[PDB]
């Protein structure tokens, strides 16, 4: 006999303070036991599992469904934590071509890993007797138990020691694990990698690790975590938009899950309305009639899923390209790649929950985003392509009271294109009216006064119900916008509406911010200027607004 | 030669830190220098039993092109055991000159306590999460990590205990991986010394305070003054106020009666003119009852001037500003607002460290998402301080201006 080389065990301890399970068995069918006991016969004459005596007082339960099931909850709830490395699944666009690429599924994965021995005894389980007339057969395990907490990393792990020589000594290789599966790829020629696949066999072999010995059952296309990998391309596994009378709940976020999984390949996937539709609902049998523009956003995306597109790999020697485009009310999509018309992925991206928000802000974050993104796959920052002027982003970022940067980029005339819908002046302007506006209201009746008087004798004041203090004074800035001309200073002592004009919104949830915006588009220049309230400025009239 | 026990504190885990993405450079760099640490025993390989972690990535300091490998041992600081403390050299901010020393390297040849390994695990990620991460523990005192000072504090002591004996008026603090050693000398004096400890290291940044004062609030002096003018003017002698107890506005106030176009010219009355002599009187003096806690947080807030111009103030009570500056330098960064941030944040907490000893907590004018995207690839020390993201643009920008 061929030396089988030792597995080294991985110390386990419980969780501090917690003990092992001790869960009473449950009465099993004399079926059930006959063959749970031939199940475990044969599993000791394999070496998984041996017999213990009376001393283990600890104890899991076992079912049979025959196959053997054993419910390691318990243990699971007081067993130590680990290192789980599989946290996000590599991504299809972020491998590279290979000429030939073989999968080796390991037999008896977990069963062949041994179990750190101060440990089994905490994986004791008994077998009901026949008529329960004797003691039950006590058995503990000996090798990582299916189902167990730490028997995917320690199986990962040990593989990955295992397979650590050998990718080494073979750099012309490309090794990847998954489960009980192995991806090996490589350029060489179809003779030379069938032979160090057998290699790589053998060098398994030596650590008593059985692979297929058949040829390879799977093969070209590979159907993996809702994806297709294909010898020269990947895309999703095929995308059915069903066609229903009435859409409830259920059905809409199976449509949104279809469409955000399929929106990484698939350009111009909009999800904004069908997942509108379920704001607050909570309700996962109540049907929620569609909305026009849900149907329409259907209708575009039935029009995009007619028929397949694919995604290429990744090749190292060319650039990698990011193109954004604008969709509107806060969705974003973009494309990634290298060479033209020929996607690596594809993706979108809703703005955040505000109250205020501009263009400009939104693609920084679709950049940071497809930035991050990148780093993760392709481990580097693409070069990007945005819709949006050189100077426009050089007058933002230069004025903008935030530190905020793009990566290298370049413009891509691609409309609607991002652009600074007004722009403050910095002095106060030579020959333009003086609007001195103020708002009140009264904190009871919910009544308030907005008003302005300027520096030519123009007045107004209109009364307002169902008001407050800000909104009076956010209708004080719009009145004074709406009765001067092009150019108008305006002198408010509202932190409030400064807070929110500074911030350089053009979109926002208040129809009156939305006012004052359209009323700035329209100005060639204003000067808005700011005083402190109640500290008797002349022009600044509190009285004026408090009748 | 000898391990001290270390412990964390009661009722508290080990770091479970997410490692964050790295470049494909990075990642190569820090697989190169990992590997000949583990050729030289100061870390070592671990199994899926660990079940900790610490962010770890890779930076260039400055006038090198060797990559370096930085701990993010933040949240391993926070809970580790405090050790105990030396007073803080009050001195080191008044002497002329202080030059910062990196001596991390020193740290390697002491074993770290060996139930406590455990905790100072980190990942290098790979690309695409393709592979498994490679994950190793440290056996000696790793840099960045606050008992590595604390534990060498002896030895550090034994190895200065000639030059400190030698130069009475040279004073020497330790902050983390950083020697700070403050004089008096000339440059080239200084430099020369600069190089006689480093030998007296080796057989075992030049940075003045003197040239750095703390800001007063100053006034316009003009002979014509417009409305505007005097509505700013009064808008900062407002705001001032806060701080200030004897200001008053009123008569300035009182030029501003009517409406009047911004850019018309006002002539200063009589009283006017008293009140704002008062007032710059009165912002002459330093602030009232103005203190320093050690058991309180420091707080740092910049404003971004435009231009590459960047305001601070260091505080721990609001309008209590215990620091106040105006970093304004151009260092490869004119294209690049959050490089300036930056390099803002690392100059403003060696400030800190200088005269208080500990970094402080900072507010940043800028996005989480853009911040905390760019930040590593221009950060260049050996600590990392606290932040939070202020969101709403600050009125008193231009106060600071
Ligand atoms: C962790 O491994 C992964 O997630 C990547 C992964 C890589 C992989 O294959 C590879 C193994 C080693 C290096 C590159 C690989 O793919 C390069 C791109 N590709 C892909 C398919 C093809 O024919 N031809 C190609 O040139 C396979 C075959 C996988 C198969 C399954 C299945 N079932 C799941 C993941 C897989």
């Amino acid at each position: 006999m061929v030396p089988i080389s030792p597995i080294e065990t991985v110390p386990v301890k419980l969780k501090p303070g917690m003990d092992g399970p001790k869960v009473k068995q449950w009465p099993l069918t004399e079926e059930k036991i006959k063959a749970l006991v031939e199940i475990c016969t044969e599993m000791e004459k394999e070496g998984k599992i041996s017999k213990i005596g009376p001393e283990n007082p600890y104890n899991t339960p076992v079912f049979a469904i025959w196959r053997k099931l054993v419910d390691f909850r318990e243990l699971n709830k007081r067993t130590q934590d680990f290192w789980e490395v599989q946290l996000g699944i590599p991504h299809p666009a972020g491998l590279k071509k290979k000429k030939s690429v073989t999968v080796l599924d390991v037999g008896d994965a977990y069963f062949s890993v041994p179990l750190d021995e101060d440990f089994r005894k905490y994986t004791a389980f008994t077998i009901p007797s026949i008529n329960n007339e004797t003691p039950g057969i006590r058995y503990q395990y000996n090798v990582l138990p299916q189902g167990w907490k730490g028997s995917p990393a320690i199986f990962q792990s040990s593989m990955t020691k295992i397979l650590e020589p050998f990718a080494a000594q073979n750099p012309d290789i490309v090794i990847c694990q998954y489960m009980d599966d192995l991806y090996v790829g490589s350029d060489l020629e179809i003779g030379q990698h069938r032979t160090k696949i057998e290699e790589l066999r053998q060098h398994l072999l030596r650590w008593g690790l059985t692979t297929p010995d058949k040829k390879h059952q799977k093969e070209p296309p590979f159907l993996w975590m809702g994806y297709e990998l294909h010898p020269d391309k990947w895309t999703v596994q095929p995308i059915v938009l069903p066609e229903k009378d009435s859409w409830t709940v259920n059905d809409i976020q199976k449509l949104v899950g279809k469409l955000n999984w399929a929106s990484q390949i698939y350009p111009g996937i909009k999800v904004r309305q069908l997942s509108k539709l379920l704001r607050g609902t909570k309700a996962l049998t109540e049907v929620i009639p569609l909305t026009e523009e849900a149907e329409l956003e259907l209708a575009e995306n039935r029009e995009i899923l007619k028929e397949p597109v694919h995604g290429v790999y990744y090749d190292p020697s060319k650039d990698l390209i990011a193109e954004i485009q604008k969709q509107g009310q806060g969705q974003w999509t973009y494309q990634i790649y290298q060479e033209p018309f020929k996607n690596l992925k594809t993706g979108k991206y809703a703005r955040m929950r505000g109250a205020h928000t501009n263009d400009v802000k939104q693609l920084t974050e679709a950049v940071q985003k497809i930035t991050t993104e990148s780093i993760v796959i392709w481990g580097k920052t693409p070069k990007f392509k945005l819709p949006i002027q050189k100077e426009t982003w050089e007058t933002w970022w230069t004025e903008y009271w935030q530190a905020t940067w793009i990566p290298e980029w370049e413009f891509v005339n691609t409309p609607p294109l991002v652009k600074l819908w007004y722009q403050l002046e910095k002095e106060p302007i030579v020959g333009a009216e003086t609007f001195y506006v103020d708002g009140a209201a009264n904190r009871e009746t919910k009544l308030g006064k907005a008003g302005y008087v300027t520096n030519k004798g123009r007045q107004k004041v209109v009364p307002l119900t169902n008001t407050t203090n800000q909104k009076t004074e956010l209708q004080a800035i719009y009145l004074a916008l709406q009765d001067s001309g092009l150019e108008v200073n305006i002198v408010t002592d509202s932190q409030y509406a400064l807070g929110i004009i500074q911030a350089q919104p053009d979109k926002s949830e208040s129809e009156l911010v939305n006012q004052i915006i359209e009323q700035l588009i329209k100005k060639e220049k204003v000067y808005l200027a700011w005083v402190p309230a109640h500290k008797g400025i002349g022009g600044n009239e509190q009285v004026d607004k408090l009748v | 030669i000898e391990t001290v026990p270390v412990k964390l504190k009661p009722g508290m885990d080990g770091p479970k830190v997410k490692q964050w993405p790295l470049t494909e450079e990075k990642i190569k760099a820090l697989v190169e220098i990992c590997t000949e640490m583990e050729k030289e025993g100061k870390i070592s390989k671990i199994g899926p039993e660990n079940p900790y972690n610490t962010p770890v990535f890779a930076i260039k300091k400055k006038d090198s092109t060797k990559w370096r490998k930085l701990v993010d041992f933040r949240e391993l600081n926070k809970r580790t055991q405090d050790f105990w403390g030396i007073p803080h050299p009050a001195g080191l901010k008044k002497k002329k000159s202080v030059t910062v020393l990196d001596v991390g390297d020193a740290y390697f040849s002491v074993p770290l306590d060996e139930d406590f390994r455990k905790y100072t695990a980190f990942t290098i990620p790979s690309i695409n999460n393709e592979t498994p991460g490679i994950r190793y523990q440290y056996n000696v005192l790793p840099q960045g990590w606050k008992g590595s000072p604390a534990i060498f504090q002896s030895s550090m002591t034994k190895i200065l205990e000639p030059f400190k004996k030698q130069n009475p008026d040279i004073v020497i603090y330790q902050y983390m991986d950083d020697l700070y050693v403050g004089s008096d000398l000339e440059i080239g004096q200084h430099r020369t010394k600069i190089e006689e400890l480093r030998q007296h290291l080796l057989r075992w940044y030049e940075l003045h305070p003197d040239k750095w004062t703390v800001q007063p609030i100053v006034l316009p002096e003009k002979d014509s003054w417009t409305v505007n003018d005097i509505q700013k003017l009064v808008g900062k002698l407002n705001w001032a106020s806060q701080i200030y107890p004897g200001i008053k506005v009123r008569q300035l106030s009182k030029l501003l009666r009517g409406t009047k176009a911004l850019t018309e010219v006002i002539p200063l009355t009589e009283e006017a003119e008293l009140e704002l002599a008062e007032n710059r009187e009165i912002l002459k003096e330093p602030v009232h009852g103005v203190y320093y806690d050690p058991s309180k947080d420091l707080i740092a807030e910049i404003q971004k001037q435009g231009q590459g111009q960047w305001t601070y103030q260091i505080y721990q009570e609001p309008f209590k500003n215990l620091k106040t500056g105006k970093y304004a330098r151009m260092r490869g960064a004119h294209t690049n607002d959050v490089k300036q941030l930056t390099e803002a944040v690392q100059k403003i907490t060696t400030e800190s460290i200088v005269i208080w000893g500990k970094t402080p907590k900072f507010k940043l004018p800028i996005q989480k998402e853009t911040w905390e995207t760019w930040w590593t690839e221009y950060w260049q020390a050996t600590w990392i301080p606290e932040w939070e993201f202020v969101n709403t643009p600050p009125l008193v920008k231009l106060w600071y201006q």
